[PDB]
């Protein structure tokens, strides 16, 4: 089965879901990188409150979730701040 | 501003005996007797017919068609004052030979021709040829004035209520220059004026004296803070640039008359040193004058990027508000600035205990950012028997002394204070050395430093700077040496950075006073310019006359120093500035909080547009500053200087080139509908690069413009790179993939570079570590080789997509790598705008690669 972006502008096969590359006008197919100019990145943060970041903030090398699972392959470590 | 401050030629003594020299016969004659022919100079006496004073000239041509004239007394009392450390090395030499010689007049041949220069015996004369075609005169009319030294207005002279001691009197040289066929020239900065210089006849000339100008005006020729007194001429023909080299007062007449432009200088002190560089291309002239001074130091790329600053931002706690708020409203900044009220009093290297109790904390913080910090130091320091700063230099007498013996001392930030002699290079040294991270306790490898009021600034001197008889390492006169000692604090700071580091980081020096040479040492600004829509405007001719003289690192404060601007003001100078090299918004003390989010929406998303622009064209920038760096092009550039022939060109100042790529104008007007965009080029073609639209030029073509528009067009045959990822500063996009911008010619080619490496350090001339690219377009074939094979470059970064202006359709695209199998990509086409993006190629930047649009 191939993936449809949220807002249907297209349809892409699930190997460009998080392949660093942009194919939905709406970012939705890049929830894990820093591709689209548009998406989000959701902390799932347990022991706080989970909040979604810009995507231009994955892999920035600044650590913004408190769990900071947006920094895994950039050369930040960035240590769980939650509580 | 208040004029009667600052002297006009008529008031200073020397301009104004010089200037009352009118054309006319020349005194000076050469004595052919005396002449001797040498490999790397000829010499010969010349004598006044007057006075029997000898002067000796000491002619030389130069490898890279230039020629240097140096006239000095024969039998001098006391030397006279020849400018050090401005020459990055001594000017391989051309051997001259006598190919004619008659009762009047000797002919030299330049190694083997084709230029050639022709002494004039009496009246003394000297002409430059390249065959039989007159390039250039020297003293045609007669104005040649070497005042000897005397024995020690004309001597004790007094301006409002400060005397000059003069003690050696009247020293004054001066010399004019004839330019047959060329009407436009350009360059001596700094002046709030035209790109294209003005005829003086019926005013004053043009003034090189750094001095500080309170709440400057504009289309006048009063000294500002910097002097480069280096001349450009340019017509359809050809191309010349004068390089006086003198460190004194200067000023500069010019003339019009068949067309011809003449060029006098007239200086204080020092020898007559001049350099002729004969093109016959503008960019033959770029790489003669760099050849002698340098090039632009490569910027670290973080400075290329948003400096965010203002007098003052109150303490720590502001400054991460600061960076709290960029992060919070989407906007990128690489970084924050702290001026004079961060110190202790205006104490320079320390810290106010209260608001900046923690400074590495502070940097620590920003670091985490991935942001820098740029910190105040000024070259006056303040009397006080508690400043560990003034106590070294006064027990080490590093400080510019009087003519008694003492220190001198005038009033400036902090009050009273002293002036370290930074012509001696012991003081030099001490200055480096205290930017150690021991030394300057608080600073970090992300602080970097802003030299301001270098002329140097007094506020109770004469013209509000040093007085004449001030006294100088190896007993010069401050009258001697004072364009160059902004250039001093601004070398001495730049090292100190770099040695603080033990050698391996690029610094970032900002500096208000400059010479020629300070391109080697970071970037300069206009100075205290004023939040109206003409400042707006000057900031392009201002800049463009400082890139035409070595100084591509040129920017004005964004929105403007003096007074509030309005909103709609405001985002047409970010606009401007974003297009512009140095990115700073700056503000005065008293003005209004301006930060970019702090305007109502529809102005905040104007001004974020235009900073997302500035960063997705970073790796272009950093490409023109590489390209600046190794061949001393400039980044910025007038559209003469890519279309010589185009004479409409000639004196636009309302529009600019970024390399040969990007053609921008900026909208400078309150509540325009509309721009007129001149188009250049028989057989040219420009893309809108927000509709994609093609225009053929050449043409004046009428835009319309709302509030977000920034009138920019890429040039057809051209590729520009950009990082279309944009994150909240430089250091955290310098590992993104790239996308390739091609603008198609109408032959269906382009061309383009990019200049890679770790950002910030010397590695990519120390141990190669960089990569320059080639991309080129032809048939229907993109190609990528490399333009340099020496640098190699561990990177991963990528090539995204591809963008084609200009393209039909294609039936497929093939991708091939060495290395990797034939791959398909595909693609999205535009039928309307002729448009073409290839969908994510994959292939690392450092590797060739080719597509084929089959
Ligand atoms: O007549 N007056 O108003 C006046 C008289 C006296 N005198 C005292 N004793 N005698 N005279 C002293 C000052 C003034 N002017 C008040 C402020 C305008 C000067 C701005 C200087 N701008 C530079 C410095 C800086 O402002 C902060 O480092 C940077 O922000 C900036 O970027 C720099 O270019
Ligand atoms: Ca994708
Ligand atoms: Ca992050």
């Amino acid at each position: 089965k191939p993936f449809t972006c949220l807002d249907g502008t297209a349809t892409i096969p699930f190997d460009q879901v998080n392949d660093d590359y942009c194919d939905c006008k709406d970012g939705s197919d890049e929830p894990g990188t820093a591709a689209c100019p548009n998406g989000s990145f959701h902390c799932t943060n347990t022991g706080y409150k989970p909040l979604y970041i810009l995507s231009s903030r994955v892999n920035d090398g600044v650590c913004d979730c408190c769990d900071g699972t947006d920094e895994y392959n950039s050369g930040t470590v960035c240590e769980n701040t939650c509580r | 501003v208040d004029r009667s401050n600052f002297k006009t030629c008529d008031e200073s003594s020397f301009c104004k005996r010089q200037r009352s020299i009118r054309p006319g016969l020349s005194p000076y004659r050469a004595l052919l007797d005396t002449l001797q022919l040498g490999p790397d100079a000829l010499t010969v006496h010349l004598i006044h017919e007057v006075t029997k004073v000898l002067l000796v000239l000491e002619l030389q041509g130069l490898q890279k068609d230039m020629t240097r004239i140096r006239i000095d007394e024969l039998e001098p009392r006391r030397p006279r004052y020849r400018v050090p450390d401005v020459l990055v090395a001594d000017p391989p030499t051309a051997r001259l030979s006598v190919s004619g010689r008659d009762d009047n007049s000797v002919e030299l041949t330049v190694a083997e021709g084709p230029y050639k220069i022709i002494l004039t015996a009496q009246p003394f004369r000297l002409d430059l040829l390249e065959d039989r075609s007159l390039l250039l005169s020297v003293n045609a009319r007669g104005l040649m004035a070497f005042e000897h030294q005397r024995a020690p207005g004309a001597w004790e002279e007094t301006f409002k209520t400060h005397s000059d001691s003069k003690p050696y009197g009247p020293t004054s040289v001066g010399l004019d220059f004839s330019l047959p066929g060329m009407e436009h020239v350009y360059g001596i900065p700094e002046h709030a004026d035209s790109l294209r210089l003005k005829v003086t006849e019926g005013g004053e000339p043009y003034r090189l004296y750094n001095l500080d100008v309170f709440q400057y005006e504009l289309n006048n020729p009063m000294a500002l803070y910097g002097s480069v007194p280096v001349l450009l001429a340019h017509s359809f023909h050809r191309d010349l640039g004068i390089f006086w080299l003198n460190a004194a007062e200067t000023w500069v007449d010019i003339s019009s008359n068949t067309p011809q432009t003449d060029i006098r200088w007239m200086s204080e002190s020092g020898i007559i040193d001049v350099f002729l560089m004969l093109g016959p291309s503008v960019f033959d002239v770029f790489r003669q004058y760099a050849s002698l001074t340098g090039t632009q130091a490569l910027p670290p790329l973080f400075s290329l990027g948003y400096h965010q600053s203002r007098w003052n931002y109150r303490d720590e706690a502001d400054v991460l508000e600061v960076d709290q708020g960029f992060d919070d409203h989407n906007m990128p900044c690489d970084v924050i600035w702290l001026d004079i009220e961060h110190a202790d009093g205006k104490r320079y290297f320390t810290w106010d205990p209260t608001r900046f109790p923690q400074p590495l904390n502070m940097l620590e913080h920003l670091a985490s950012k991935r942001r820098k910090l740029v910190a105040i130091v000024d070259p006056h320091i303040k009397v006080d028997s508690g400043y560990r700063v003034h106590e070294e230099l006064r027990n080490h007498g590093l400080y510019v002394k009087t003519r008694d013996g003492s220190d001198y001392e005038g009033w400036c930030w902090p009050g009273s204070a002293s002036y370290p002699d930074f012509t001696n290079p012991r003081m030099r040294a001490w200055w480096s050395n205290m930017f150690s991270f021991d030394n300057y306790e608080g600073s970090a490898p992300n602080l970097y430093v802003w030299n301001d009021m270098n002329e140097p600034s007094v506020f109770n001197g004469p013209e509000v700077t040093m007085l004449k008889d001030a006294v100088h390492y190896g007993g010069w006169e401050h009258r001697d040496i004072h364009n160059i000692y902004g250039l001093y604090v601004h070398m001495a700071t730049a090292d100190g950075l770099i040695q603080r580091s033990g050698g391996i980081e690029r610094p970032f020096v900002l500096s208000r006073a400059f010479f020629s040479g300070s391109q080697r040492f970071g970037a300069v600004w206009t100075g205290d310019n004023t939040a109206e829509w003409d400042h707006l405007k000057i900031s392009i001719p201002m800049c463009l006359s400082l890139a035409l003289v070595g100084l591509s690192f040129c920017g004005a404060d964004v929105g403007g120093f003096f007074k509030n601007p309005e909103p709609e003001l405001l985002v047409r100078w970010y606009q401007m500035g974003a297009y512009q090299p140095f990115f700073r918004a700056h503000a005065h003390l008293d003005t209004g909080r301006r930060e970019p989010w702090l305007l109502a929406s529809q102005y905040q998303d104007a001004i974020r547009d235009a900073l997302f622009q500035r960063y997705s064209l970073l790796p272009f920038w950093y490409t023109l500053f590489y390209q600046a760096h190794k061949e001393g092009f400039p980044v910025m550039r007038p559209l003469w200087v890519q279309y010589p022939e185009d004479m409409s060109t000639f004196s636009i100042e309302d529009q600019f080139m970024l390399g040969d790529a990007l053609l921008i104008h900026p909208v400078s007007d309150a509540g325009a509908h509309g721009v007129q965009v001149y188009l250049p080029g028989q057989e040219e073609v420009w893309y809108d690069i927000q509709s994609y639209q093609k225009h053929h030029g050449p043409q004046t073509l009428y835009l319309p413009v709302t509030l977000s528009s920034i009138p920019v067009f890429q040039r057809g045959g051209t590729i520009v790179p950009r990082w279309m990822r944009v994150r909240r500063s430089s250091d955290c996009m310098k590992d993104d993939p790239i996308t390739l911008f091609v603008a198609l010619s109408p032959q269906g080619t382009a061309q383009g570079e990019l200049f890679l490496d770790d950002g910030h350090t010397f590695n990519y001339q120390t141990r190669h570590e960089f990569l320059l690219r080639r991309f080129s377009f032809s048939g229907s074939t993109l190609v990528s080789s490399s333009a340099d094979p020496k640098g190699h470059l561990e990177t991963p970064i990528w090539i995204e997509r591809v963008v084609i202006m200009g393209a039909g359709k294609p039936a497929a695209v093939v991708l091939q790598t060495k290395g990797s199998p034939e791959s398909r990509l595909s693609f999205q086409h535009d039928p309307e705008t002729s448009v073409l993006i290839l969908r994510k190629p994959g292939v690392s930047v450092a590797s060739d690669w080719s597509i084929h649009l089959r």
